[PDB]
RNA sequence: UGAGUAGCGAAAGACGGGUGAGAAUCCCGUCCACCGAUUGACUAAGGUUUCCAGAGGAAGGCUCGUCCGCUCUGGGUUAGUCGGGUCCUAAGCUGAGGCCGACAGGCGUAGGCGAUGGAUAACAGGUUGAUAUUCCUGUACCACCUAUAAUCGUAUCG
RNA sequence: GAGCUGUAAGUAAGCUUUGAUCCAGAGAUUUCCGAAUGGGGAAACCCAGCAUGAGUUAUGUCAUGUUAUCGAUAUGUGAAUACAUAGCAUAUCAGAAGGCACACCCGGAGAACUGAAACAUCUUAGUACCCGGAGGAAGAGAAAGAAAAUUCGAUUCCCUUAGUAGCGGCGAGCGAAACGGGAAGAGCCCAAACCAACGUUGGGGUUGUAGGACACUCUAGUUACAAAGGACGACAUUAGACGAAUCAUCUGGAAAGAUGAAUCAAAGAAGGUAAUAAUCCUGUAGUCGAAAAUGUUGUCUCUCUUGAGUGGAUCCUGAGUACGACGGAGCACGUGAAAUUCCGUCGGAAUCUGGGAGGACCAUCUCCUAAGGCUAAAUACUCUCUAGUGACCGAUAGUGAACCAGUACCGUGAGGGAAAGGUGAAAAGCACCCCGGAAGGGGAGUGAAAUAGAACCUGAAACCGUGUGCU
C-alpha cells in the first residue's frame, strides 16, 4: 500500500526509466565507492521507484 | 523380448525335478517360427507360434 | 492497551503507588517506560530510568483520578475507550 | 549500460592515472568489448584499449563461521583524449 | 603411577652494535664453515591465497622468541602472436535407424566426443613491495572491413 | 491502529495517523544447472544456425524469439521395379519423458543363514533384495455358486467354527472352508439370429421359473458404473472483534504468601507477571464478522429416454474354445484313490433331446448356464495441514541431531558419524584509584546476594597443595 500516483501515457514511462535508473541510482553509485554521500537512505528510495515503474507499465502490457 | 505376434505366447517358469525330488528352474519356450504373413504395409517376418499358424492363417 | 503518553499508576514493584507519565512503549518485549520510577545506574556514570512490565501499571480515571480497567462499546462508528467502574470516555 | 560498477582506488591505480588508466569493476559475465562501448556513451571519452582480468573468492572468517567472498573481475581503461573526472 | 624419567628427527659457529619490559635463538656488519651432474636456475602434475606491506604474542613452532608458511587490517595475477577452445584425428567412450534379450538392459552402422601426436602470426631493453613474449619504449608479423587507383571483363573463385 | 527497517548487537542515514511495520485472499518479475531438449561437456560451463532489431563510414559486438528424440494426424512423396510400397522434407499436438512418503496395493523374477539337536524330501519362504504398472485407495465382484432345508441368492471386511477336518522322510512342522452372528449394500452394457444403404455405419437384442429374433389386437435427465459439455443459493475453510468480578496490614529487593473484609461465574482450562493469583496482562465460556479464492450441498434449468403377457414352424446364444496325454505350478492338501484351475508341446468335441458341477469314476436326482467388458460402500497406510491427550523422557535420557547436525571429522568411492543447554527480575556487564608491556589481582561502585563477573544456578568423588593436636 503506497502512493501509486504514476498515471500517465506509456510513451513517457520509458523517459522515467532512463532518468530514475541510468542517471541516478548509477550516480549515487560511484559517489559512495570513493566516499562523498550522505542521505544514504536515497538509495533505496530511487530503487523502489523503479520496482514501480516496472510494475504499471506490465499492467497495461 | 520375443512373443507370438498373432495371440501373444510367451515364455514361463518352473522347476526340474529328479528322482530325489531335488528342485532346480528351468524355462517353458514357445514354438516360434520365423514366418512372413500378410500385412497393411510392407509384408514382414513376424515371431509366429505354430499353434497360431493351424486352423488356417496367411503366409 | 497502555498507549503511550498516558497517566498511570503502578500497583506493583519498588515504586508502587505512585502516579508517572508514560514516555515509551515496547511492545515486542512487552515493555513500558514510566517517568520518575525505576531508577538505574550506568557505569560509562549517569542515571536514567528503567522498563517495568505492563502488567504493573493501570490507567487512571479522569474524574476520581482512581486505577480502574478499560473497555471498549462503539460510540461513533470508529472505536473508543472507555473505562470500568463508571462510563466516562478516556 | 551499467556494465561497470565501481571505480577502484588503490595504491596501484593511483600511479596509473598519470598514464591515464582508469581502474573499475565490471559485471562477471562481460567481454572487455562490451566494457570499451560502455565508457565511450556515459563519459563521451575516446578509448585506446581496454584490458580485464579474473579473481578468484577469498575465504574470510570472522567470529566462528567461515564462509567465501564474491568472485571479482577487474578492467583496466586507457584513454588517448578526455578525463573521467572521477571525485 | 612410571617421573621431573626416555626423547627433543643426519650437520659449525664466533664476536660487535641496535630493538626491547624481558635476547645464545630477532635485525645490521666482519670472520670462519658446507653443496656446487647441485642444498643453484626454470617448469608439468598436485595444493589453493600459504605471495606483499603495516601492526600483535593467548594458542601452533618438540627450547626461547621482539620472529614466522601463525593472528588483525589493507593490497597483489593485465595477451590478436605464449599453453588450450572458435582446426585435425590415435587407443578408448557414446551411438539416429537396426540386431538380441523375463524386466532392468547388451552389442553395433552412419555420425560424434576424445592428446600424451599433427597444423598454426614477435623480438630486444626498462620498470614495482608484490605482474611481465601480458605494462612501457623501439622495431615487426598474420587474418578481416571500408573509398579512388595501376592492370582488367575468359579474367577470378571452386 | 503506532511505531518500524529479522536473528544482531552497535553506529549512521531514514519511513509513519495523508494509516509505517505486521495478518489473510488475489496478481506481476523470477539469473544459471538439473528429464535439460540447438551441438558439446569433467552439472551450475563452452561453442552455433535461422528471423527481426539496437550501435559502427564497414567488419568486429549485443538484445529478443526459435532449432532435441519418439509417437499420433493431414499434404508432396522417382527407388532397386510398370502402378506401388521402404527411405525422405514440412505443418500441428497442456501426447510421452523425470521425481516423489524407502507407508498401503497388483504383477515379473526370486535366495541364504536357521529348524529338523547331522542331512538331501520338508522348513525358513513365496520372506529379504531387484524390476514394472498405477490409485487415493488398489485387488475381487452380478453363480457353468454354496448345499441336501416344507433352502439361500454379486463382491469385500470383523467374530466364531478351530488349532477341528486334513496334509506330512505321517518326522520337524503346515493348516482350511460351508453354516451362524455383524459393518456395508444399486446393477447394467456388448457378439449372433432380423431389418435398408454402400464388408462399414445406425435400429433390435442380453437369458435358466429358458431368453430372444419372427409372427401376434398391444404405453424415471440418475455425469460414482448404467451416454456425454454447461447455467440456478445455503453451509465450511484461508485474516479477526466484543467479552464479569479486589482492596487493606506483616516479612521481604520484589507479594500472587499469611492475617481481614468483598465480587463474579454458560468464564475455577492454560501461560506470563521481581515469590504460590477465579477478580494485573494475554486468554477461556458465549456471540458476532468475509472484499476475494477454494470445497460440499439442494430448488429450478439443460442433455437422453418404447412401457407390458399367451404361441415356440424355422433360426441364433462367444472354437483351435472346453477336454485328453506328457512335463510343471497353484489350491491348507508333498501326484497320492486328487475332484476343482493356470502355463508350455501335441491331438481335439456338441449345439437346448445342448453343456457344466455336487472331492477318482458310472447311473439316477438337484443346482447352474464357461470360453466378451465396466461398477461406489464397509477395508489398509501416513511425508504433510488444524485442533488435542498421556500413572511417556528431562541433556550419558528423549529422534543421530533441545546448540545453523547429516554439520565436524574419517575414506578414491559406495559409505560411516560426533561432543557442546542454564548470570540476574531487570545489562543495571564493574565510572574511578594502585602493581604491567599485557593477562591477572586489591579497593571503590551496581545489585538481595559478585566464591551470581559472561571458562558465570547448586557444586560429590578420584587427585593436587598450606598450617596445625598426638606419634
Amino acid at each position: 500500500m503506497k502512493a501509486k500516483e504514476i498515471r500517465d501515457l506509456t510513451t513517457s514511462e520509458i523517459e522515467e526509466q532512463i532518468k530514475s535508473s541510468k542517471e541516478e541510482l548509477f550516480n549515487l553509485r560511484f559517489q559512495l565507492a570513493t566516499g562523498q554521500l550522505e542521505e544514504t537512505a536515497r538509495i533505496r528510495t530511487v530503487r523502489k521507484t523503479i520496482a514501480r515503474l516496472k510494475t504499471v507499465a506490465r499492467e497495461r502490457e | 523380448g520375443k512373443q507370438c505376434f498373432v495371440t501373444g505366447r510367451k515364455a514361463s517358469t518352473g522347476n526340474r525335478r529328479s528322482h530325489a525330488l531335488n528342485s532346480t528352474k528351468r524355462r517353458w519356450n514357445a514354438n516360434l517360427q520365423k514366418v512372413r504373413i500378410l500385412v497393411d504395409g510392407k509384408p514382414k517376418k513376424v515371431w509366429v507360434s505354430a499353434r497360431a499358424l493351424k486352423s488356417g492363417k496367411v503366409t | 492497551h497502555i498507549k503511550k503518553g498516558d497517566n498511570v499508576k503502578v500497583i506493583a514493584g519498588k515504586d508502587k503507588g505512585k502516579e508517572g507519565k508514560v514516555i515509551a512503549t515496547l511492545p515486542k518485549k512487552d515493555r513500558v517506560v514510566v517517568e520518575g520510577v525505576n531508577i538505574m545506574k550506568k557505569h560509562q556514570i549517569l542515571e536514567t530510568e528503567a522498563a517495568i512490565h505492563v502488567s504493573n501499571v493501570q490507567l487512571l480515571d479522569p474524574k476520581t483520578n482512581e486505577p480502574t480497567r478499560v473497555g471498549y462499546k462503539f460510540v461513533d462508528g470508529k472505536k473508543v475507550r472507555i473505562a470500568k467502574k463508571s462510563g466516562e470516555e478516556i | 549500460r551499467d556494465i561497470l560498477k565501481r571505480p577502484v582506488i588503490t595504491e596501484k591505480s593511483s600511479e596509473a592515472m598519470a598514464e591515464d588508466k582508469y581502474t573499475f569493476d565490471v559485471d562477471t559475465r562481460v567481454n572487455k568489448t562490451q566494457v570499451k562501448m560502455a565508457v565511450e556513451e556515459i563519459f563521451n571519452v575516446k578509448v585506446a584499449s581496454v584490458n580485464i582480468m579474473n579473481y578468484k573468492p577469498k575465504k574470510k572468517r570472522m567470529g566462528r563461521y567461515q564462509g567465501y567472498t564474491n568472485k571479482r573481475r577487474k578492467a583496466i581503461v586507457t584513454l588517448k583524449e578526455g578525463s573521467d573526472d572521477l571525485f
